[PDB]
RNA sequence: GAAGAGACAUAGAGGGUGUAGAAUAAGUGGGAGCUUCGGCGCCAGUGAAAUACCACUACCUUUAUAGUUUCUUUACUUAUUCAAUGAAGCGGAGCUGGAAUUCAUUUUCCACGUUCUAGCAUUCAAGGUCCCAUUCGGGGCUGAUCCGGGUUGAAGACAU
RNA sequence: AAACUCCAUGUAUUGGUUACCCAUCUGCAUCGAAAACUCUCCGAACACGGUGCAGUAAGGCUUUCAUGGAGUGGUUUGCUAUUUAGCGUACGUGUACCA
């Protein structure tokens, strides 16, 4: 059952915009954000997911995403525009797992190849899989146009020890009714993905990036 | 300038007990008795069962604020001997050595008028 | 382990005006809480002490005082 | 009703150790931005963790609002229970007498016509004072303080 | 007579870091004898303490082929006011410990 009411998170929605909008304005890309949290729930008794949603569009322009493989999806990245590298060099920097957590916070997600499932495990392992942004590995035959723009609109949910899991969800530079979707059909599968539905979800607070406290529910 | 209690040696054949109170002598502090020191069940009484039993009596009165005793002997009284153990003079001498100021050292045997009859028979123990 | 010393209150006792130096000495009670208060356990204490420590002459070394 | 031990709501805390960076770090994804500082973070080193912003707050104690299904204890009387009597004097306040070393504070507390004697104790009670219309007598008040209409004692949300 | 504990080079997935190996919740075989009636035997007994197996992982679910090299011998749970120690000093399991 939904326990949204539409006209009153339709209104709330419009007033967080125009407050983050018009009254305020910056050229930081800000990012509402939706930090669900947990009642009556036990993360570590429970059995958990880690688990990757589609977004309509892209909840931020402006994040940066890797990519190791071949010398094929290499050019290819270099038609997509995003930076490419090798994997000769990753087994010599497995070393410093500093410095591999030091690039995984650098390059805020990362992808590779069906041939790099051979040797990600033993070098780019223990840091980059903390970090948790899980590479899913690209097809070659397959277009590296649609797997960029794909993780440019996915969502990740990873469940954790702490109850409260936040992810992003858009914009403000962007439209308005795909942000209401957004936002609508993420808690929708949250309600769906939680195994007690709305009992488990206690809130559903949106703010507006670089504003006040507030609590919708 | 020193924190009164009160030390209270009751000292009688087999035992010795060195049985610190406050100053009212309601709480306790430290009841340590010769039986707590050596385990071989004839030495209880003994000066060496008494010392051990006084210094750790004054490694408590230490570490919880008590600066100086008010000694008390006692022997047992009553229908008996009236005349202190061997370990009293120990036990004494023992608080004296650990740092404890003494003050108004008294002896407190409970001594009655003529009173019940004494254990023993007419003929008393004769061994 | 419990050190039951580590939760009383250290209070201090008091002489009646018919003496001299009245600070006799301290007391450790008990920390007063509810649920049998420990308040009304320092109404009824009794206290022997020496007239000499009460006067701060040795011609009363005897004489103690209750 | 009151007190104590609560818990759940309540609304606000802040803070939290190794390492080692630019802070004694349990947190999110952030890529740069409100501004009294060009200060903080940023492309920089080095850190299990990047740092303004908490935005949900893991885990909170501390409160003062204001609570409600409790657990114990302690009180109240009006349910219930017990006893008595021809339901006669209960409770509160007084007046008097005394003790109170009044401090111009009933501040306090006791007493309230009876104890040599197997007598007697009743006629709304005599007296005093007021009014009769006083027709031989009659009626008030006082005698015999006032007030509350809770008969009195026990017991009590236990017991039954 | 030699055996076995571990590191690296890494082949299928050995996978998902508060990283296999912190692991215990749980069941399934029992570590054999005090210098004991000297010893020994069978039997009444479910084991007289740690390893092995499984379902449960504060990594999402199996232990994968291999090779090279580092590597041992002792202190015994007790008594006694000789206590920074004086006597006494079973073995089979892991501890504590050393060089």
């Amino acid at each position: 059952m939904s326990k949204i009411t539409s006209s009153q998170v339709r209104e709330h929605v419009k007033e967080l915009l125009k407050y983050s909008n018009e009254t305020k304005k910056r050229n930081f890309l800000e990012t509402v954000e939706l930090q669900v949290g947990l009642k009556n729930y036990d993360p570590q008794r429970d059995k958990r997911f880690s688990g990757s949603l589609k977004l309509p569009n892209c909840p931020r322009p402006n994040m940066s995403i890797c990519i190791f493989g071949d010398a094929f999806d290499v050019d290819r990245a270099k038609s997509c525009g995003v930076d490419a590298m090798s994997v000769d060099d990753l087994k010599k920097l497995n070393k410093n797992k500093k410095l591999i957590k030091k690039l995984s916070k650098k390059y805020n997600a990362f992808i590779a190849s069906e041939v790099l499932i051979k040797q990600v495990p033993r070098l780019l392992g223990p840091q980059l899989s903390k970090a948790g942004k899980f590479p899913t590995p690209v097809s070659h035959n397959d277009d590296l146009y649609g797997k960029v723009t794909d993780v440019r609109s996915t969502i990740k949910f990873q469940l954790k020890k702490v109850l409260c899991l936040a992810v992003a969800v858009g914009n403000v530079e962007m439209e308005e009714d795909v942000l209401v979707n957004q936002i609508l059909m993420s808690v929708n599968f949250f309600v769906s993905l939680l195994k007690k539905n709305w009992q488990n979800v206690g809130s559903l607070v949106v703010k507006s990036s670089m504003g006040p406290a507030f609590r919708l529910y | 300038s020193q924190v009164f209690g009160v030390a209270r040696i009751y000292a009688s054949f087999n035992d010795t007990f060195v049985h610190v109170t406050d100053l009212s002598g309601k709480e306790t502090i430290a009841r340590v008795t010769g039986g707590m020191k050596v385990k071989a069940d004839r030495d209880e009484s003994s000066p060496y069962a008494a010392m051990l039993a006084a210094q750790d009596v004054a490694a408590k009165c230490k570490e919880v604020g008590i600066t100086a005793v008010h000694v008390k002997i006692r022997a047992t009284g009553g229908t008996r001997t009236k005349t202190p153990g061997p370990g009293g003079q120990a036990a004494l001498r023992a608080l004296a050595r650990s740092g404890l100021r003494i003050g108004r050292i008294e002896d407190v045997t409970p001594v009655p008028s003529d009173s019940t009859r004494k254990k023993g028979g007419r003929r008393g123990r004769r061994l | 382990v419990v050190d039951p010393f580590t939760r009383k209150e250290w209070f201090d006792i008091k002489a009646p005006s018919t003496f001299e130096n009245r600070n006799v000495g301290k007391t450790l009670v008990n920390k007063s809480t509810g649920l049998k208060s420990a308040s009304d356990a320092l109404k009824g204490r009794v206290v022997e002490v020496c007239l000499a420590d009460l006067q701060g002459s040795e011609d009363h070394s005897f004489r103690k005082i209750k």
